[PDB]
């Protein structure tokens, strides 16, 4: 019981660190998504 | 201009693929860790 409690606590802490890294990641990836939008239609219209 | 918008789309798309690969690996690792956490918590609740 004690060992499993400690293991679960460590796993939860690592999960929180990964979740914060994930937080910055999808914020930055959404910024890159909106940048990468609006130029595909631009290339299509340009080549039309 | 066509070359410019093409270049921007290319670089931003490859960066998007990289960040999405990062997000997918982090999500898979987090899902595995969450499964292990829930199973170990159920084991703890059992054990007591």
């Amino acid at each position: 019981l004690e060992k499993a409690r400690e293991d679960l606590a460590q796993i939860q802490a690592y999960i929180k660190n990964l979740k914060d890294v994930y937080t910055k990641q999808m914020e930055e990836k959404n910024e890159l998504e909106m940048k990468a939008a609006k130029t595909k239609k631009k290339i299509n219209t340009a080549r039309t | 201009t066509i070359n410019q918008m093409e270049i921007s789309l290319k670089e931003e798309e490859i960066q998007l693929n990289e960040a999405t690969e990062k997000t997918n690996q982090l999500l898979a690792n987090l899902d595995k860790e969450s499964k292990k956490a829930n199973q170990k918590g159920e084991e703890v609740a059992a054990t007591n």
